């Protein structure tokens, strides 16, 4: 009774926003560049390659499969399977699943660090093109998540799939634990109607048909305000009934479970506010900034070192999260407030000066434009 | 549905097809792969398959196949079959093997 | 290495997923209900034209349950129909007990079984269950087995 | 199992469920012009004025609105923008800023002229000319890639998409599907429930004995409907004891508002879309919690704009401004109050010039910091 | 029977969370260095080094396995073998886990204190290469947790898995219990249906088969608006029911049981905020933050005194770690008014010079950057 | 009861239970590890820098934790220091400040050699010369009374402190051992009592006739868990009514949260140690309550920590500082935080000069008074 994956995410919604809810948020949250000169030119080109829809499916195929590729072509006059010389030339991305990668040349050099580690990467896209060989600079590799090594090198150095067994079957338990209460809803109330001598009358006949329809007929027009005969001497009609109770609260802890091996809470998963309380839900919120900063940096940063040094011709960079916070124009206004006076309030006796006053309150993100000069 | 119950073949019966190796598979006292009494079975039962024998002459190319009271094949055994030769015929290590084509019952 | 099994049990439709073969390209003259035996009666370019079973006649395939190309209950003249060829496949039956296994059947007039002695064609499959105060059967059609007579 | 040859699934249900139900309506349609009337903002220009006047010159947002909408049902769409060009129409354009109409289709009307995969150019893999059959007798015209642009819906799987041409999928999903379609069951058995409340037996010996479909059958039934209707807290009815008896039997109803609004729940739970936004209760038990509720959901409806409105904006740009570099902002989805936006302009007013007073900056960079951050204070052009 | 280690990570979901939960955040928390000369090219260094999952991947498999070895490999024109003279230069760092590693030679003499500590370590990480040898100065080591004395000798001076039996069956209990919740959900309500003379059926005849058919039909049409006929002299149809409630609680106990076994508490493993109050998880979290700095000054410390040496040149340093606490854009600006404030209020009054001023100003990591200079 | 000679048998009762059971790990290993990290100030001392820098190169942290675990859970340990010194180990120390190494044992492997009783020196009825027997293929040998020092745990009344050699007991007592003990009993009674909530019973005339073992019976059983395993709420089952019945009874759960958590309470209040440190939960009813509850543990521990951690530093820093007189003070166990670290410090810095101006306070000691509580205002020394 075992699945694949890519059936079960493209039908079942739980199971689509679980994989899909923090790669986009993710990606979409933003960064800074520092050492540039200059930030602009930096949006212009970046959103002129505009590759993040591929970066967001790149990602999105790394948590579901374990493993994704992608392909960075260079304005170079060399073969694919010849390495990258230095240099900052981007012309193209393109992003493959796990299915079309293997690895195709072995190094064990002693002397490099770079034993163990695959050196050419075959690709076989497939789609009446031939399969061909890239070096390994021109690829980089997505994995999922940390596996033991035992598993990891018999899974050809990859990792596995998000949905394990645990979330597959405690997400399969809650739609049965669903229809289960549907029954349980219709099996509230049971009519009994018993006729002395009614096995005498012959299987599919006339005179069944017609007791069958009387019985239909005189069921549909039964309530509170209309009543019916019976026949005291032969024939009874009783009813049986059953309570419900407890269904909503077994639910919600199917639900606790869903969320529980989840790990994203139930504002964001369920998406239900509690209502109860006014400012908990924004610690809430910060409790999940924390965790998808902290699941960030392990994984979306090693895109920033595999492509920004191929774009930038600047010897030296840094890259700095921006901090994943809503900001509210009012607070941001008193903020600017609190900066603007504290970057002037005391810098009249000493030799701070003009020149890098400036760079300090127009790197701290104002609203404040300022053009450049002294 | 049809779900069938199977079992091994014996004398003045029909045959309805051969099991294959696959996943389910234990081993006997002699390393001989088996079916165990209970559990999953597959049965192919169109095409063709390498069967076991105890014959000693290469097969003629699309002759009847005839059976034995155990289930393998024989050169003149006394079991009728509606399927035929294939022309493989080989020998593992001491066992003999025959290419046999199944038809529909 | 295993061949799945398919859930509704409804005359007229396949019993499981194994080698079939569905013609779709034929129409119909007459009247014809699902789970019935067909004949082949002429061929105007390349199409078939399909009746319900006379006597006397060789049965060709089994009508073929949709629920786009049929949206009355039954297929009617002048319509598009879908025989089943190959393949295993749920038959309306006149018959009380079950045949023995893989035996061979026998089609009495309307395209319904009532044989289980025949010498050759078709062969009983091992389902037998119940419709209607009548009773399904399942059947192992396969290509060449009925040949026209001279 | 058994299928057509001609795979369509997102052909006639999806259609239905979205023209027939109502909440389907709103799931599908609650954010796309949320998105695109939330604003936005264009930098490196030399004014907006022009700006506004040819956006709404042009009027193209409802179209827009559709499209996206269209995008996020049908799993795609299309739209297609007329240049003054006189070249043939299937011609590439030429750079320059001109434009004289912007015209969608849907997911249907599109297919793959011809393919071009050469080795040179990035564009391997992707269709060079989109062949368009448009509806009201209008004859198929192939367009070069560059005029048209094609927006797709939600990530599937590759092996998928390439089944499904290079298109994304419904975000109705059949468990979406059925999670609406049971909740108008469960409704219909609790009202069926409620009019199972109670129901009155009445058994007289020798009833058997009356005549089907006769004058004494009738004459019973007008006698016990006719006591029926005439029955009630203010009124005794009479009968005979050896012959009938009148019983009531009675049966209890509670919790049912309970499991309908977990079954909404459930709804609103794989919807995506809480709770005072789709059913459009507020709690009502809490002040000032529904802010950080509506806050979370502008998180949602733009980490879902960043992913599909700004393509259409980098394919609209460059050909209304012919202006060479400049960058999209999108404006702080969040409404602002006449007290608060009072407020917020004094602090940035007396911020932008409390200290600045002691350094280089001057008024010509002053006005244009105080004008940038849309202000009520407008201001002419000058010095 | 469910006791492997190795399984039961990579097939539990919760056993996942509860092992590596801990170390990715221990890591990701930051830290900084004094006594060096700047930070921009130390900075530099380490994320062109980028050895951060690695050192995830090492403290997670110290904490699961109980033990982990992870290797430096320097710029020395000698044999990996020999020992390693004074330098500060580094190529690469790789990690093995607690299945890799042996001893070779001992050291016992009278004058060193190093007399019964390992010299020489074994490595045979397999992968069809030979094994080889290394000097105690190029590897490190990580433990597990502390044990008595009398099974630290016997596990060969290795620790024990976090996964104690107390845990793994405490694990265990919670899916016996939630299968029985489903199991009672499914027999809330059961019918009967008595028939005098029903034992005179053939066993598999025509006539069972088509009473259990007519029986399934019957029971798949009832319902409230529906109504069932029985004959009174020889059949009859009864209803029987039972109740539910306290599973809720009941398996709130058993997760309680487990955060309580566990030491990791339910906004961290649970992942429900508690929502009837508005500010204590904040102090709940901070609860959390003081028992893992506990923890990491334990552990984390060691690696960062077995490599820093080998990457700096400067002669005297001292380590901090970073508090952990959320930073606010709002808050950490008032502070930096604060600060700001309180560096030049008074010291204009005194020696206090700008040259020190600087400095301070600069310490305490402002979003104010300023030049070097006077 | 025969054990393994291998495994030689000392206690390994508790030790198997400590090393086993999780509560136990954590009621013994909670304090100290967080005692010695709490940290320590010394006064009297030219310079802390250098401090700092010679005591984590040391970095003997590790064999202190250990040293006090084993000593909470033993009643006793062992702490043996070996100085750089031309002489043997068995004679005494000249004075001098020197580290070259220590190691730590447990209980069992420290006797006593050589006692004193001499009138004059008040040093009699105190061990001269300790008998150290590592074991490990080593020969046992002598150390002097000022070279190690020997580590207790809780108070014991002198019948028994003089027959346990002057060593504690354990800190898992009778009534500790026996309250975590009945929890795991509880536990399972609890799944138990869920297991058995509802039965089924199945009675058949006769069927006492069938032989054990045998077919009928065989087949039998498999027809009732057959039928049993289809049944549920959208199902019914069959019978006959002359000859089978199929009845069914169920009881109630309840309380059993309540018994459970008032079984912790027992153990949390015999521990001493309160439960939003040992059950890890935190209250959730009061906002402002928790953070009092940890002020009253950081009391209770910084109480234990004066009598144990103190003796210590006494032990061992006169063999690591070269001044003469010293204080050793405790860091005020408390989180400090960016907010009330900065307005503390900014209350420190008004407070040390906004009134000194005016009398003989000056700046040479006014900078090293400011500098002496710890800030974040690096300065370099001088004037």
């Amino acid at each position: 009774a075992s699945y694949h994956v890519g059936s079960f995410y493209n039908d079942n919604a739980t199971a689509k926003r679980i994989v899909d809810v923090i790669p986009e948020e993710m990606v979409t949250a933003g960064f800074k560049i520092s050492g540039v000169k200059d930030e602009k030119e930096f949006k212009s080109l970046w959103d002129s390659y505009k590759i993040d829809p591929s970066l967001v499916d790149a990602l999105c195929w790394a948590r579901l499969y374990g493993g994704a590729a992608i392909v960075a072509i260079i304005n170079d006059n060399r073969m694919l399977t010849s390495p990258v010389k230095p240099g900052a030339k981007l012309e193209g991305v393109r992003v493959y699943d796990r299915f079309a990668i293997t690895i195709e040349k072995r190094v064990t050099n002693a002397r490099s660090p770079r034993y163990g580690e695959p050196e050419i990467y075959k690709v076989s896209p497939g789609d009446n093109i031939q399969p061909y060989l890239i070096h390994h600079t021109r690829i980089f590799i997505a994995d999922g998540e940390r596996v033991t090594p035992q598993m990891r090198k018999q899974n050809q150095g990859w990792g596995a799939s998000v949905l394990n067994k645990s979330l597959i079957d405690a997400i399969c338990d809650y739609d049965y634990c669903e229809s289960l209460a549907t029954q349980i809803l219709r099996r509230k109330q049971q009519a009994v109607w018993k006729v002395k001598g009614l096995a005498e009358m012959c299987d599919d006949d006339d005179a069944q048909y017609a007791a069958r329809l009387r019985l239909a007929q005189v069921d549909d027009n039964s309530g509170v305000g209309r009543a019916i005969g019976i026949d005291a001497e032969t024939e009874e009609y009783d009813v049986l009934n059953s309570d419900i109770s407890g269904v909503p609260e077994f639910l919600s802890s199917k639900m606790d479970r869903i969320v529980s091996l989840s790990g994203i809470h139930e504002i964001i998963i369920k998406n239900k506010n509690v209502g109860g309380v006014s400012a908990s839900q924004n610690t809430a919120l910060e409790t999940f900034y924390k965790l998808v900063d902290r699941k960030r940096e392990e994984d979306y940063r090693p895109l920033l070192e595999f492509l920004l040094p191929f774009i930038v011709d600047e010897q030296e960079w840094s890259i700095e999260f921006e901090p994943l916070s809503v900001p509210s124009k009012k607070e941001e206004s008193e903020i600017t407030k609190n900066n603007v006076e504290s970057v002037t309030k005391a810098i009249t006796e000493q030799i701070i000066d003009l020149e890098e006053a400036r760079d300090t309150l127009r790197s701290i993100a104002p609203e404040f434009k300022l053009k450049d000069g002294n | 549905d049809g779900h069938k119950l199977v079992k091994a073949l014996t004398t003045g019966t029909t045959p309805y097809g051969v099991a294959i190796r696959s996943h389910w598979q234990t081993v006997n006292a002699q390393n001989q792969m088996i079916y165990e009494d209970g559990g999953a079975i597959n049965v192919m039962t169109s095409g063709r398959v390498w069967m076991l024998s105890k014959s000693t002459e290469a097969p003629t190319f699309g002759s009847a196949v005839k059976l034995d009271v155990d289930g393998q094949e024989k050169s003149d055994g006394t079991i009728e079959t509606t399927w035929t030769y294939a022309g493989g015929w080989t020998k593992y290590k001491d066992i003999q093997l025959v290419e046999v084509q199944l038809h529909q019952l | 290495y295993e061949n799945l099994f398919l859930r509704p049990a409804c005359p007229g439709n396949i019993s499981d997923t194994s080698t079939y073969n569905i013609d779709g390209a034929c129409v119909a003259q007459g009247d014809i209900g699902f789970g019935s035996a067909v004949q082949v009666v002429g061929i105007v370019d390349g199409v078939k034209v399909v009746a319900a079973l006379p006597d006397g006649g060789t049965p060709y395939g089994i009508a073929f349950r949709s629920q786009y190309e049929h949206l009355s209950g039954k297929i009617l003249d002048g319509e598009v129909c879908n025989v089943v060829s190959h393949g295993r496949v749920w038959t309306l039956t006149s018959l009380g007990e079950a045949p023995s296994l893989f035996s061979k059947l026998q089609f009495g007039s309307g395209g319904v079984v009532t044989g289980g002695s025949g010498s050759a064609g078709w062969t009983f499959a091992g389902g037998f269950v119940k419709h209607e105060d009548g009773y399904i059967i399942e059947v192992q059609v396969k290509q060449n087995a009925f040949i026209a007579p001279p």
